[PDB]
């Protein structure tokens, strides 16, 4: 993880702007969508499409996310809380972090089509990685 | 298994895909996001930084081909594990792919078609393609199995 | 693809494979090193430390079917893709469980066989066993496929 | 990891003892038989039964995991010749790292059955994802 990535996604990330949690919850969407052994996760969801639900979800995501970019430099320390709850009281298998991961490059491609140079797609999949791995690292 | 609509739906966004342009940029955001994937295109030439891999002819023609082959692939939708069966030969028995490199390039043409279509690619068309990358990656993934 | 010499070496240590605790001891492995696992197996009661795990009937019962399959799938290594069919079923739409644990699953059986047989566990004879595995996994997971 | 983990690793690296050599000769002989894929990597290698050449890289193997489990605290500064070596020079694919962590543990269990208990099993596991995450870390 270098500080060129940093900076690459932090621009990134600052031009998604207020629009946050409308792209945390497409990214779900896209996610429940193609990927639909990760709706298990969710028995309690409403996981048709405009929930309220899933759009709440999807806020908490994406300031989770922000956070994250805030925190680069202490991501262990900053989403320590949320590693322990997604390995122990939720158990997700690591897989699908990659394939929320995806989701997000792919939301973050269809709205950002300028800001997605092949160097900025590096580096928000380095960030998206780490993130993953902080989160999955109580395993 | 693709249902009528969701065939429809991707013959029509594959209508409009640049057949000369978007399998290269495939190619050379797979080499620039997984750097590891370099080792099997020594013979391309420059490959150190994302300006020079996104702007090698050698990347361009080959994710060219790649491109005419996922094409293929889609004419045949029903039939992809005869019609990768060479291509699965070569990648296994010679080349020495790992099968999830494949899932990783399905990923990345699939983020380039995001970053294309953008508002025109919608969730169910993602779903769709997802499906089909993943039918692909198998089919070229078959001589492991 | 086994070698008859690969079949033989398979079978023979096979012959001296206990099958009451064999199948539970990778179960519980399975449950203790990856623990995500237990999302799958909320009903067979205590899983929070490995003792618990180890020494679970439910575990253990579980384990003993899961080796009956390993062992039916051994007896027909020609037809693993028939013998798993309705096995990859339940577990791709009913459990909606992820093909990689099928090979996490795999490789602590191997661990197990080698924990067990020692010496008699030559490279060779764990190189057929991964075949093995391997041809087992890929069958549990056609319907993904 | 854990203090527990920790624990458990030195333990059984210390019964290892001086076969170091010998386990990681073994380890690479069956990831060499097991997953032929991997044997691109030493093109220059003779890779033959007993060959010298598998017993010295074998044995620089198990060195480099003996230092690891002596700096089980530090293992990013530990391994960071290593993980530039892996991933700039050699590009090693990251399927690999797990294929030759699964070897170690069957050469570990076929060579230490009572040390080999489920929970000295899961800590070497760990110990091992850490030094596989370490020299992917660059990726
Ligand atoms: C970058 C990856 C991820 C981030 C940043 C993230 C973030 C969050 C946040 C902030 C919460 C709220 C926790 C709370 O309110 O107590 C949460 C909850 C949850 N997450 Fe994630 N998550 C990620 C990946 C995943 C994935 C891939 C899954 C499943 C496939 C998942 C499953 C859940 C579940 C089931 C909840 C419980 C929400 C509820 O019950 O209300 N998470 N996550
Ligand atoms: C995932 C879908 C993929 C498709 C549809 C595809 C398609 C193709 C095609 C059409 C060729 C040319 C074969 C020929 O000219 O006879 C080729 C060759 C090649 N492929 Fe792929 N490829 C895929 C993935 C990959 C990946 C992920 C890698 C490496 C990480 C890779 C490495 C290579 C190399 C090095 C060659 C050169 C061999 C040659 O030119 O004969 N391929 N591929
Ligand atoms: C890898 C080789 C595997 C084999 C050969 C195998 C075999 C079996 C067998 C024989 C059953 C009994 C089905 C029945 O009694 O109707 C079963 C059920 C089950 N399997 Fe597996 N299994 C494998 C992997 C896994 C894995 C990796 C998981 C979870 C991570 C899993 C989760 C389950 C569950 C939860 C059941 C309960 C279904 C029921 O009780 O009806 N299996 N499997
Ligand atoms: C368990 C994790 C691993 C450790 C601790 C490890 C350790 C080492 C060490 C100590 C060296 C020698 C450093 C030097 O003198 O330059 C080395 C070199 C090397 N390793 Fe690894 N390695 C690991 C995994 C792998 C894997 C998975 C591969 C790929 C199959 C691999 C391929 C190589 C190659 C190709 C060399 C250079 C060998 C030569 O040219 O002589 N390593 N590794």
């Amino acid at each position: 993880l270098s500080p060129a990535d940093k900076t690459n996604v932090k621009a990134a990330w600052g031009k998604v702007g207020a629009h946050a949690g409308e792209y945390g919850a497409e990214a779900l969407e896209r996610m429940f969508l193609s990927f639909p052994t990760t709706k298990t996760y969710f028995p309690h969801f409403d996981l048709s499409h405009g929930s309220a639900q899933v759009k709440g979800h999807g806020k908490k995501v994406a300031d989770a996310l922000t956070n994250a970019v805030a925190h680069v430099d202490d991501m262990p320390n900053a989403l320590s809380a949320l590693s322990d709850l997604h390995a122990h009281k939720l158990r997700v298998d690591p897989v699908n972090f990659k394939l929320l991961s995806h989701c997000l490059l792919v939301t973050l491609a269809a709205h950002l089509p300028a800001e997605f140079t092949p160097a900025v797609h590096a580096s928000l999949d380095k960030f998206l990685a780490s993130v993953s791995t902080v989160l999955t690292s109580k395993y | 298994h693709l249902t009528p609509e969701e065939k429809s739906a991707v013959t029509a966004l594959w209508g409009k895909v640049n057949v000369d342009e978007v399998g290269g940029e495939a190619l050379g955001r797979l080499l620039v996001v997984y750097p590891w994937t370099q080792r099997f295109f020594e013979s391309f030439g420059d490959l150190s930084t994302p300006d020079a891999v996104m702007g090698n002819p050698k990347v361009k023609a080959h994710g060219k081909k790649v491109l005419g082959a996922f094409s293929d692939g889609l004419a045949h939708l029903d039939n992809l594990k005869g019609t990768f069966a060479t291509l699965s030969e070569l990648h296994c028995d010679k080349l020495h792919v790992d099968p999830e490199n494949f899932r990783l390039l399905g990923n990345v043409l699939v983020c380039v078609l995001a970053h294309h279509f953008g508002k025109e690619f919608t969730p169910p068309v993602q779903a769709a393609y997802q499906k089909v990358v993943a039918g692909v990656a198998n089919a070229l993934a078959h001589k492991y199995h």
